[PDB]
RNA sequence: GCGAUAACGAACGAGACCUUAACCUACUAAAUAGUGCUGCUAGCAUUUGCUGGUAUAGUCACUUCUUAGAGGGACUAUCGAUUUCAAGUCGAUGGAAGUUUGAGGCAAUAACAGGUCUGUGAUGCCCUUAGACGUUCUGGGCCGCACGCGCGCUACACUGACGGAGCCAGCGAGUAUAAGCCUUGGCCGAGAGGUCUGGGAAAUCUUGUGAAACUCCGUCGUGCUGGGGAUAGAGCAUUGUAAUUGUUGCUCUUCAACGAGGAAUUCCUAGUAAGCGCAAGUCAUCAGCUUGCGUUGAUUACGUCCCUGCCCUUUGUACACACCG
């Protein structure tokens, strides 16, 4: 249980904080001589819901088209498990959730 | 230079492999081929009663040659077509499972295909050998 | 149609009355100049302003223009 | 390695990736010769980039394309674009540009879509009708 | 596999199961004139009787015509599947049958009173001449 | 006896629905006798259109 | 209802076919039906043999359309 | 003239095309000429094509249709009546077969006959209506060259379409009969009756 | 879980606070004109670029009515309404 | 907007703005994307070639195709015409894009007795409140059929039906001690469907959703015919506690009107219309419905106020609860 091939999966609705956390981890993985793979832009998922505008059923048939974009990024690190987890606390952000899988 | 299956038109290659497979005669034909229709979406049985099974087995062999571990469920979707729902709009419906499963099972005991790892049915060591042969006897005219 | 609006027509002619010596008859050169002269919120308005400024510059060399 | 250039042509959704290598003039569609393209009535759409310049241009190069997406017709226009763009791109990199500009002249004077991808895409559908502009029949 | 000629052998009008069949119709589709014989059923009796479908009705000889009417009246004896039959799992004797031209409307009728005798809902709507399979009637079927 | 007349000037859309155009025609031979005539289909200048009858002018249409 | 085209080929019509088809600028399924009064199916088998017998030269081959011409 | 050997073999007949571009590699544009001075600029035969299928953008601007190949404008008009809209591959088959029938008959160049049938079918004066909100007031007006050309294609394909309906004659050979008769100006053909009747009514309005 | 309560820095710029404050005044029987102008001036005093208040319903009268009270500069269309 | 100008200079709305689609061999990377090489390996002619499989250690190379973030790129650019030489408009050339680049989202000042208290544990008032108008259980009905009307789906055939064969998308969705999701692959079954395993909380698996129109080759041959498939009889499965008033699917049989539709009337200008399917919503089951998506892909204007509707100016007014005066 030392240096491992470690995956960090990043998902969020907003891209600005996602790229800051993504860039901040890459920055800390640069000055620390840790070989890295990423970030990998997964195809963004558009969660679309199309309802009727009318609470009743009167009027022209008009529809809303709501959206919820989900952006997912995975970054591969080659470092011991203690090092990667403390990096996560360095780059903790409310919007982006992190899951770590070996 | 050599000849492969991909170097011959598909439509007249199958007509040549079908002719060989009928004259060879070793392919086992199930007893209901004179009764059944190819798909539940079809309304009539094939018009080439004596030869339709051979040509379909020839089509199945060529289609498997070009791909990797195709299952029998995928074969039903491929040969299925638009059903003639009376007043409702048309829809795609898969072909009959037994006809395709019997062909690949029949083709498995004639030596052309075999069950591939991780599902599907690969082409046999001899399956490549004998299909490429038929292609050569197709384009000499 | 391609009728420019007032937010681009009046903003472009303020530039000429203020930065005529540095302007030119080239859109590409004018486009870069207005990014350091004006604070434009959107890229599309920046090219639109410079593209009409170029038209006014091209028109000034043929005679006097109204509003400048 | 060797003198290899890789390009692509596109139609509505179809995209054909062309690899142009130095060789004896091998020209295959998904591993099959172009002389056996299924849409027979359109076989001359892919024959156009060949007979326009002359088959002598393909002696030293071999081309293998992989076309996916789109439909049957949309794929034919994607293939002919990848071939035409691939021949031009090879000359620009491994031949003098005088010859590359010569080939591009004949192609453009015959069909813009040989080199320039068509920008037309399907308009989105809007509610209140079964199509982009079409609307449900109205009654009073 | 080529054009052939004949004289005096063609028969313009056929009579099978007390039904008149046009002799210039192809054999597979001529039998569909016989009520109770559809396209799907006619395709198989010709194939079970070794009558190639490329023949017109008048081309057939008497020997072939009798061989077909024998099969239609005894389908199960010629490896015709039970599920392929007109009247399978019969009401009274429970055996698989295929009713034909004159027998069809008689046993179709016998089913109607059998529905009406027990006074079931489906039999009643059959009596009224209305749709029995649940179809809507407020806006369709207004002809006469 | 048809006569051909090249158009030299598109005057404007006339007629009730605007489907007909006033145009100024000049004859290919004998480049004179310029006449104003009405035309049904879409017209640019320099379109070679023949006249079944030549001796008739045109004015604004209803 | 008035068509009543002949579907069985007798001997009087057979040699009339071989005596009339050569004197045609253009023969097809409809041309045979239109002028020889034979059925469409009988025309198709007639065209495929007359080509095999050399009387008729195939201009174009297609399932839905058979374009043929005289061989003389 | 040389036969060029490639690794991917090219048939002999199709190689006979580097010298000249021919319609379906069978029909030459060299010997084709519009027999009317007034429609030369609107019948486009100057740029040869192999197959009447280019998928170009001729509906963007106003007069781009005049730049489309004349055979492609014809195959566009075939695919009508709902069930045929968008079936261009079928339309190309009819045109390809129609030309061969036009070739075996009268032995002329098939696309020369097409040009002759179009110049002979377009009415030169049509009587437009100028009614002032209901009353009948017919007025005789001239016909532009563009509408003259493209109504010929509309009438030629409409006549061929109706001749093949519920008829054993195939559409390709119904088009051939319609095109051949109208090319030689015969009044038996549809779209020649219509052209004369249009020009006849215009004579009854001046 | 941990919950923290934080004071809003600029109470005048929060429409939620201004709407709840107005309700607590309207429910006290205060006149609408005095209540409406109390949020118009409180919003502007905090530094808002603009403010508009609409009150709809029934007040002693059987028929219902709505009244708008604008002030300053207001934008209506496009994305910036989602931003500012 | 130019311009005329007792106006000058402005604000909302429009436009700007935002989302999406089309370009980038110019940056940033990608074993959940792809490729060439390279290991190992198959078939065919042997010329070293052509098609493959394999490859999560070849501990390779690359980012063109794929994904998405930071940017760049179009501003009517240049040149011809017309114009008050103004705002502009029309042509070419270059361009990925020159119709606001294509499409949408948002959208002013007021207003309607427009529609919803059957969306709300949103509501004032009235009614009811224990034999309830609450709520629950059982069964039926909302489908009920002499008829009129509207949104649609199939069709009336040969530019076609079948029968084989060829065989291409995009938008999306998917579960656990449940109350059961998407389901390949194998094996049964003519089918519908059944069964055994495995994968996938997902760019990984279903899935390249091998879709349908479409194309090729055949049968049919102008015939209410092999067009069309209502209506109905008998039988086989699925879902569900429960299918009778057939949920749906499948098999055989019956095979009706309809032979292109009067007066009228709808939608539509380019990847548009029309076909053609597929996915998502409803959903135990049922999509002839909507919301989207892509395949094939046109004819004809690019004009006008003739009809119709709306806006503006002038005008009349005994209306202002505003002609429902
Ligand atoms: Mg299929
Ligand atoms: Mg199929
Ligand atoms: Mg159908
Ligand atoms: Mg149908
Ligand atoms: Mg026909
Ligand atoms: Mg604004
Ligand atoms: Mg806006
Ligand atoms: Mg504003
Ligand atoms: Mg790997
Ligand atoms: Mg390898
Ligand atoms: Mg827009
Ligand atoms: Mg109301
Ligand atoms: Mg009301
Ligand atoms: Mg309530
Ligand atoms: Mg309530
Ligand atoms: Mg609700
Ligand atoms: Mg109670
Ligand atoms: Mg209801
Ligand atoms: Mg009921
Ligand atoms: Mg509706
Ligand atoms: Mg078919
Ligand atoms: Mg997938
Ligand atoms: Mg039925
Ligand atoms: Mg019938
Ligand atoms: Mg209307
Ligand atoms: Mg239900
Ligand atoms: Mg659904
Ligand atoms: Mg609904
Ligand atoms: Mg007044």
């Amino acid at each position: 249980q030392q240096i491992h091939k470690i995956r960090i999966t990043l998902t969020s609705t907003k891209v600005k904080q996602l790229e800051n956390v993504s860039a901040n981890i890459i920055r800390n993985a640069a000055q620390y001589n840790i070989v890295k793979k990423g970030p990998v832009r997964m195809p963004t998922k558009v969660l679309k819901i199309t309802t009727r505008k009318t609470p009743n059923g009167e009027g022209s048939k008009t529809w809303d088209a709501y959206e919820m974009r989900i952006h997912k990024r995975v970054i591969d690190l080659q470092a011991p498990a203690s090092t990667v987890k403390r990096i996560t606390q360095i780059t903790i952000e409310p919007g982006v959730d992190v899951e770590v899988t070996i | 230079p050599g000849v492969s299956v991909r170097d011959v038109p598909a439509q007249d290659f199958i007509n040549a492999y079908a002719q060989f497979l009928q004259r060879q005669g070793k392919l086992e034909v199930p007893g209901y081929v004179d009764i059944v229709k190819t798909s539940a979406g079809n309304d009539l049985p094939p018009q080439e009663a004596e030869t339709w099974f051979y040509k379909r087995a020839a089509s199945i062999a060529r289609h498997i040659y070009l791909r990797k571990q195709v299952g029998v469920g995928a074969l039903n979707k491929l040969y299925g077509g638009a059903k003639n729902r009376g007043f409702r709009p048309h829809k795609h419906v898969d072909a009959s499972g037994s006809i395709n499963r019997k062909c690949v099972q029949a083709l498995q005991k004639i030596g052309v295909l075999e069950i591939s790892p991780k599902g599907g049915r690969r082409i046999s060591e001899n399956g490549q050998r004998d299909l490429d042969r038929i292609a050569a006897q197709t384009l000499e005219e | 149609g391609r009728v420019r609006t007032k937010t681009v027509k009046r903003a472009s002619k303020v530039l000429i009355e203020r930065f005529y010596p540095k302007l030119t008859l080239d859109f590409e050169t004018n486009k870069r100049l207005t990014s350091e002269i004006a604070v434009i919120q959107s890229k599309r308005l920046r090219n639109k302003i410079a593209g009409y400024t170029t038209h006014l510059m091209k028109r000034i060399q043929k005679g006097p223009v109204r509003g400048i | 390695s060797t003198q290899s250039v890789q390009t692509f042509g596109k139609k509505k959704t179809a995209t054909a990736v062309a690899h142009v290598k130095a060789g004896k003039g091998l020209i295959k569609i998904n591993g099959s010769p172009i002389t056996l393209v299924q849409p027979e009535i359109l076989r001359f759409k892919v024959y156009e980039p060949l007979t326009l310049v002359g088959l002598d241009k393909f002696q030293g190069i071999d081309i293998r394309v992989k076309v996916t997406g789109g439909g049957h017709v949309s794929q034919v226009y994607a293939i002919r674009q990848a071939i035409a763009k691939g021949l031009v791109a090879y000359h620009q990199k491994y031949v003098d540009e005088a010859s590359k500009n010569e080939l591009k002249k004949i192609f453009a004077s015959y069909d813009k879509t040989l080199l320039v991808a068509d920008s037309r895409r399907m308009e989105p559908k809007k509610f209140g009708g079964r199509g982009a502009r079409a609307r449900f029949q109205k009654s009073y | 596999p080529l054009v052939v000629q004949e004289q005096g052998s063609f028969q313009h009008i056929l009579r099978l199961l007390n039904t008149n069949i046009d002799g210039r119709i192809k054999i597979m589709y001529a039998l569909t004139k016989i009520r109770g014989v559809g396209r799907r059923y006619a395709n198989l009796v010709c194939k079970k009787a070794d009558v190639e479908l490329t023949k017109r009705a008048g081309e057939l000889t008497q020997e072939e015509l009798e061989r077909i009417v024998t099969i239609m009246q005894n389908p199960t004896n010629y490896k015709i599947p039970a599920w392929f039959l007109n009247r399978q799992k019969d009401q009274v004797d429970g055996k698989d049958y295929h009713v034909l031209a004159n027998n069809l409307e008689s046993k179709l009728r016998d089913d109607l009173e059998r529905l009406k005798k027990i006074r079931s809902h489906r039999g009643i709507r059959h009596f009224w001449g209305l749709k029995v399979r649940g179809q809507h009637t407020k806006t369709t079927s207004r002809g006469r | 006896p048809v006569t051909l007349a090249k158009v030299i000037k598109v005057l404007g859309r006339t007629g009730s629905r605007g489907g007909v155009t006033q145009v100024r025609v000049e004859f290919l031979e004998d480049a004179s006798r310029t006449i104003v005539r009405n035309v049904k289909g879409p017209v640019r200048e320099n379109d070679i259109l023949c006249l079944m009858e030549s001796e008739r002018e045109a004015r604004r249409l209803r | 209802d008035k068509a009543q085209h002949i579907v069985i080929l007798d001997q009087e019509k057979y040699d009339r076919i071989l005596k009339d088809v050569p004197t045609y600028k253009y023969v097809s399924v409809s041309v045979l039906v239109d002028r020889l009064k034979i059925g469409g199916s009988l025309a198709r088998v007639a065209l495929r043999q007359l080509e095999e017998d050399g009387i008729i030269t195939p201009v174009l081959k297609h399932s839905k359309q058979a374009i043929y011409t005289r061989a003389q | 003239l040389q036969v060029v050997e490639l690794a991917t073999t090219i048939p002999l007949d199709v190689q006979e095309a580097q010298r000249e571009v021919k319609l379906f590699n069978k029909w030459s544009f060299e010997d084709v000429e519009v027999k009317d001075v007034s429609l030369v600029d609107y019948i486009q035969i100057r740029n040869p094509v192999f197959v009447s299928h280019t998928a170009g953008k001729y509906a963007s601007k106003r007069f781009r249709k005049a730049q489309c190949p004349i055979v492609e404008r014809l195959t566009n008009s075939l695919m009508m009546n709902g069930r045929n809209n968008g079936k261009k591959l079928k339309a190309v088959r009819i045109v390809k077969h129609a030309l061969e029938i036009i070739h075996v008959l009268t032995e002329q160049n098939p696309i020369q006959v097409v040009v002759d049938a179009i110049v002979n079918s377009g009415a030169r004066e049509d009587s437009t209506r100028i009614g002032s909100s209901g009353t009948v007031r017919r007025q005789a007006v001239d016909v532009s060259p563009l509408r003259r050309v493209n109504q010929a294609i509309a009438l030629l394909t409409i006549g061929a379409r109706e001749a093949s309906f519920r008829n054993i004659k195939t559409i390709a050979e119904c088009l051939a009969e319609e095109l051949i008769n109208a090319a030689k100006g015969s009044s038996t053909s549809y779209a020649i009756k219509k052209k004369d009747e249009l020009e006849r009514v215009a004579k009854s309005n001046r | 879980i941990a919950i923290y309560a934080e004071r809003v820095e600029e109470r005048g710029l929060s429409a939620a606070v201004q709407a709840e404050a107005l309700k607590a005044k309207l429910l006290s029987g205060l006149p609408i004109r005095r209540a409406a102008y109390g949020v118009l001036r409180f919003a502007m005093g905090a530094g808002a670029k603009g403010v508009e208040v609409v009150i709809s319903g029934k007040l002693r009268a059987a028929r219902a009515k709505s009244q708008k009270y604008a002030d300053g500069f207001m934008i209506h269309s496009g994305q910036p309404t989602r931003d500012f």
